[PDB]
């Protein structure tokens, strides 16, 4: 943990099934759901090095 | 580099005496100089920073002083620790020198 | 990514595009923030008594 | 000169110690407290809700007298009912925040006794120098 | 006994008249939904039940 | 990845948008200050089998 | 308050590379630089400062005579910091240190351990 | 239980007794002083005015030399120019609105002594403090 | 402000004396010349290099004052 006093720079976007411009992940690609077990709700996925 | 010159080289007086020692610098160095203590068998530990700013701990009767390019060291009574070797020094910028170095002695 | 609906066991999954509320597009970002507040009272057990 | 960098004694990364060391950095916290057309009305809310928490905690200390200093010693005894344990243990094994989270239930009282002592002190105190 | 020296209260209750901005307060039944009407918008803090006198 | 959770032994497939508006059955962006609605049907058109 | 130890080899011949390792603390501070120093005493005769480094850098400075066998490493998920030296000689037989000195508002307080032995033969 | 009732000590309601009794109770008066589109904007303003109005009087008290008590005494001497009476009727048989409507005139000058007598206090004690 | 002067243990008075001693480094001078022909504007402009060096002496002495009394206190 550490603390800090102000965040780091946000560009806000607009888009929709995909995202643009964006921070990327280091380790590997990576999965983050809420209850992933149930297909209710949506699934994030990060990736590891950006396409153009 | 500046060359910074001890005096003297070797001395010998008895306990309780009162004695001093100085360091001449090659040139004007204003006074961001300070003076290191050390014993045989030991890592060496500052003595005085900056020859007008007492070390905490240290005992009072060394007083120290001086500017340019002289800085002296006065001891008003010599104990049987004060028999120890010193080094004056210059934290100016960049390289760094030492002193030559003295010893005192019993006599 | 959403997850389609299955039934028992297919042992095959399928997911399709999803999005449409722009509060994910911003989830995606500060998930690595938290704020919180300041308490400064305090007590403890000592050995003293008040001054008389 | 060259070489010397700069130290500083900053914000709350002093507290995952015991309580004998954080006690020495005390004072920094305590100074961090008052520092300083839609949006505008919010921001000034903030500030006056600030402002209000400072003298609300600025008159609970008043109340019990030990005002104007940083540590202050009272009069009421510490019921073994709370807990137990001993001194040297609370004194060099536990952090703030285990204490608080264990002296949760029991907070209300022990500011009524405090109360108490203290009113019960200066009345006391009033009536003797009434005597004198 | 007969000189004496000034000696200052506090708190002491003594009042006088004057005038000042009143403010609102309506019952948190009326906040229950009727989110339609003039009067009674949701500014108003909520009230406190058992008034005393 | 993905197929820690689920066992190994499955068959993973993607398909386009199911359908809707068509603000959400089509990636839309902008550039330039111009707003643009593309068709990606021909990027979630896949299958993988085990092995 | 920070304590600090010395790792390296006993006897290394000469023309060989030695490497020197020394860790360190950050002791009740909570932020800011600490211009950690490398410095040498062959056995009758005045010191010489070898070389340093700050704790939130990578340009280690090196002085003029020693540039060209000299290199300083630090790593900081081990805390520690490490001097490669080649082509060993026997002047290099010396006492060795690695030290410290705070910043705080005008002390200018230093620590220096114990420092480590080291002897050049064949 | 079935006789049993409540009998609590409330606001200002002691303004009908002799100018000693109301002494006795006074602390909790003290202890009710900074209790905490355009349908909500005066409450901004009434903030304001209260936290302003409490601060005055911190103030004003400060200044005097007696702060943190709730009954202080000083050096300044009574003058019968000022008013009569003694303290056996004073004490006995009257009430605090009509002390302040009894003596509203001379009002400042009391105030004005106050300080000018802590300043020679004071300066007094320096030297008597630095004479060593 | 009133909040630092309440930090350096003096509240509720004009005055106040503290336990650091005065270096001579920032200014020699001596106490006929200071106390009696100086004005404050002049003096403030003279001694306006060193303030935060100065207050945190107060702050430090203050506090292991106040640590320092606390043992004796709690020895009783
Ligand atoms: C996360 O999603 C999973 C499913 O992917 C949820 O698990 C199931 O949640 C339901 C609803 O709470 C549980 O209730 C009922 O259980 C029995 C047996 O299935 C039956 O009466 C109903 O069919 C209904 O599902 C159910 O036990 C639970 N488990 C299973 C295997 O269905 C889960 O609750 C979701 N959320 C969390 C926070 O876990
Ligand atoms: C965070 O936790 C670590 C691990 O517990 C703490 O390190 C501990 O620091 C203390 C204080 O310096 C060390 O105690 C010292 O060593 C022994 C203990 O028996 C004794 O000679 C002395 O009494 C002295 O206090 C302790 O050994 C050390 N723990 C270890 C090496 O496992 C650390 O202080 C904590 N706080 C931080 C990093 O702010
Ligand atoms: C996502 O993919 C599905 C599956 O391919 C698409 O549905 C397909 O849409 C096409 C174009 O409308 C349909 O073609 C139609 O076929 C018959 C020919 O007689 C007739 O209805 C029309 O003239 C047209 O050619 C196709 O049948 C249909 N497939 C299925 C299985 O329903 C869907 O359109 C795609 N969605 C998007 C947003 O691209
Ligand atoms: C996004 O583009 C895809 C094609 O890349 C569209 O899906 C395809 O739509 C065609 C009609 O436009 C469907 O019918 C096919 O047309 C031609 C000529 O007849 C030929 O490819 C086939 O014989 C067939 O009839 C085609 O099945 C369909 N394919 C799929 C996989 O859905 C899609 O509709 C476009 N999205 C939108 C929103 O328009
Ligand atoms: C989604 O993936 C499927 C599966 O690969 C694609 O279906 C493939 O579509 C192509 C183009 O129409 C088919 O090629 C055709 O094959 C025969 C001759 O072999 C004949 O019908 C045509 O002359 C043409 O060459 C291909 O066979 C077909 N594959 C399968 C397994 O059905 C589909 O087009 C893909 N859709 C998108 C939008 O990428
Ligand atoms: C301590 O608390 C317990 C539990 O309420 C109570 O029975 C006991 O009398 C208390 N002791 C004192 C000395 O107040
Ligand atoms: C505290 O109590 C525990 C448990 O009886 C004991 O082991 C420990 O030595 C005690 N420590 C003291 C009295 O400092
Ligand atoms: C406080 O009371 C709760 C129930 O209200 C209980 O679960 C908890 O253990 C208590 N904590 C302590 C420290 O006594
Ligand atoms: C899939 O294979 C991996 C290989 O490392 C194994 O660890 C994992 O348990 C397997 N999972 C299954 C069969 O669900
Ligand atoms: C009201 O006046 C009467 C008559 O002087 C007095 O006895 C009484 O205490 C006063 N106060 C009351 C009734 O509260
Ligand atoms: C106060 O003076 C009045 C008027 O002369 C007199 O009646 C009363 O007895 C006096 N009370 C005293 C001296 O206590
Ligand atoms: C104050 O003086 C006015 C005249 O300026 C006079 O009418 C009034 O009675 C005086 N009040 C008191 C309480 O002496
Ligand atoms: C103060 O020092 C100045 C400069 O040396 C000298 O002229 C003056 O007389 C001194 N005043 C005293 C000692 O009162
Ligand atoms: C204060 O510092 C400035 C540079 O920041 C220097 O020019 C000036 O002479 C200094 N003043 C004193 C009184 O030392």
């Amino acid at each position: 943990v550490s603390t800090v006093q102000c965040t780091h720079g946000i560009k806000p976007v607009v888009s929709t099934q995909l995202l643009l411009n964006g921070s990327l992940a280091e380790e590997e690609v990576m999965i983050r759901s809420e209850n992933i077990t149930n297909n209710a709700k949506n699934i994030l996925v990060q990736f590891n090095t950006p396409v153009q | 580099d500046i060359q910074l010159t001890q005096s003297p080289s070797s001395l010998s007086a008895s306990v309780g005496d009162r004695v001093t020692i100085t360091c001449r610098a090659s040139q004007d160095i204003n006074t961001d100089l300070s003076w290191y203590y050390q014993k045989s068998g030991e890592a060496p530990k500052l003595l005085i920073y900056r020859a007008s700013n007492l070390q905490g701990g240290a005992p009072s009767r060394f007083s120290g002083t001086g500017s340019g390019t002289e800085f002296t060291l006065t001891i008003s009574s010599l104990q049987p620790e004060d028999f120890i070797t010193y080094y004056c020094q210059q934290r100016y910028s960049f390289p760094i020198t030492f002193g030559a170095g003295t010893k005192v002695d019993i006599k | 990514l959403t997850r389609d609906g299955g039934s028992t066991n297919s042992t095959t999954e399928t997911f399709r595009p999803g999005g449409g509320d722009m509060r994910d597009n911003w989830r995606s970002e500060l998930y690595k923030y938290k704020v919180v507040k300041i308490e400064p009272l305090g007590v403890a057990p000592t050995r003293c008594k008040r001054r008389v | 000169a060259v070489g010397i960098g700069a130290v500083f004694l900053g914000f709350l990364g002093a507290a995952g110690s015991t309580m004998g060391a954080a006690s020495m950095t005390l004072t920094v916290q305590a100074r961090n407290l008052l520092s300083g057309t839609v949006w505008g009305i919010k921001q000034l809310q903030a500030r006056v809700l600030a402002v209000e928490r400072y003298l609300r905690d600025q008159q609970l200390l008043g109340i019990w007298g030990c005002s104007g200093k940083l540590i202050c010693c009272t009069n009421v005894p510490w019921n073994s009912s709370w807990s137990n344990r001993n001194l040297s243990e609370i004194w060099d094994n536990m952090t703030w925040l285990q204490w608080d989270k264990e002296i949760s239930n029991y907070t209300q009282i022990i500011y009524g006794l405090l109360e108490e002592s203290q009113n019960q002190q200066e009345k006391n105190e009033q009536d003797l120098l009434a005597l004198d | 006994a007969e000189n004496l020296w000034v000696t200052v209260y506090y708190g002491v209750p003594v009042w006088k008249d004057a005038e000042t901005t009143l403010f609102c307060a309506s019952d948190a039944k009326a906040y229950e939904t009727e989110k339609h009407n003039v009067w009674a918008t949701h500014a108003c803090v909520p009230t406190d039940p058992n008034p005393q006198e | 990845q993905l197929r820690k959770h689920f066992g190994n032994n499955t068959i993973i497939r993607f398909a386009n948008s199911s359908g809707g508006d068509l603000e959400v059955t089509t990636h839309s962006f902008n550039c330039g200050g111009e707003f643009f609605y593309c068709n990606t049907s021909g990027l979630f058109n896949s299958t993988w089998i085990s092995n | 308050q920070v304590q600090v130890q010395e790792s390296g080899p006993g006897i290394v011949k000469p023309s060989e590379t030695l490497s020197l390792t020394c860790a360190a603390s950050r002791g009740p501070f909570s932020g800011g630089h600490f211009y950690w120093n490398w410095f040498r005493q062959p056995p009758g005769k005045g010191l010489e400062w070898i070389g340093g480094i700050y704790s939130d850098g990578d340009a280690a400075d090196y002085n003029p005579s020693l540039e060209s066998r000299v290199a300083i490493s630090r790593d900081r998920s081990a805390n520690r910091f490490s001097l490669k030296l080649i082509s060993v000689t026997t002047t290099d037989t010396a006492v060795y240190y690695c030290s410290s000195t705070y910043s705080w508002n005008n002390v200018w307080f230093d620590q220096w351990g114990q420092g480590v032995l080291v002897t050049v033969s064949s």
